[PDB]
């Protein structure tokens, strides 16, 4: 029902067992850079990864 | 044989009584939007999911 | 209070519909006549009331879209609605 | 005078070099290493300097 909702994105989430550890389910990681590319090359880079 | 097809995990998603739901709207917005959002999923868990 | 000019047969965008792309030109999503959007470039730059004023590439009688620009992208088939996010 | 450009409202950092993050979640049948391995085979096809 919230895919309904054609304004906004709006996406629900339940907070995982331990509490504690972070704030959702699953795995995460910083896509991040070393050299100087450019911030619109990596926000192009993190579209890619998505 | 076995071992192979049952999942390894850390620890399994438990229930909490917690759900969060993450509001966000095409963004160059302002508050007007986000608050007609936000109320229409009011109405909606509270109406609907009582 | 002194005017500087009368503007005939303007149209008004609302500031829902347009946005700007990688470069720092407006656009706003349109859809075709067989029912499929598309990105186009338009000169907006003066805002009167809640609208831009659009000088250039928006024509009259067509259907730019103000929510679900982000569940979709440019080229793929959608269905209109008539949207109750505008004032 | 004025214009209008491009710009991330939210910019983050990681160990002091910019970044961005990516949050998800495995499939409900497969395990942890599997996504992990996913995430491995992804990574491959980015630019290099990230």
């Amino acid at each position: 029902h919230f895919f309904s909702f054609k304004d906004a994105m709006v996406f629900a989430f339940a907070p995982p067992s331990v509490l504690e550890l972070g704030n959702a389910t699953g795995f995460d990681l910083f896509l991040q850079d070393q050299a100087g590319v450019g911030h619109e090359v990596l926000l192009q880079a993190r579209n890619k990864f998505l | 044989w076995m071992f192979t097809r049952i999942p390894t995990a850390f620890l399994p998603d438990e229930d909490q009584g917690v759900l969060f739901a993450q509001v966000q709207t095409p963004p160059g917005s302002s508050a007007e939007r986000t608050q007609v959002v936000v109320d229409s999923m009011r109405e909606y868990l509270l109406e609907k999911e009582s | 209070q002194l005017q500087e000019g009368v503007k005939q047969k303007a149209i008004l965008a609302p500031q829902q519909g347009v946005t700007r792309d990688l470069k720092g030109q407006a656009t706003a999503l349109v859809v075709n006549a067989q029912n499929k959007v598309e990105l186009r470039v338009i000169k907006a730059d003066r805002v009167i009331g809640d609208k831009w004023l659009v000088t250039e590439g928006l024509n009259a009688g067509d259907k730019i879209i103000t929510e679900g620009l982000q569940f979709v992208q440019p080229g793929v088939e959608v269905k209109t609605v008539p949207a109750k996010n505008v004032a | 005078t004025g214009k209008w450009e491009y710009g991330s409202p939210k910019l983050e950092r990681y160990n002091g070099v910019p970044a961005m993050e990516i949050l998800g979640e495995p499939a409900p049948g497969l395990s942890s290493g599997d996504a992990m391995a996913a995430v491995e085979e992804i990574v491959k096809q980015l630019p290099k300097g990230v």
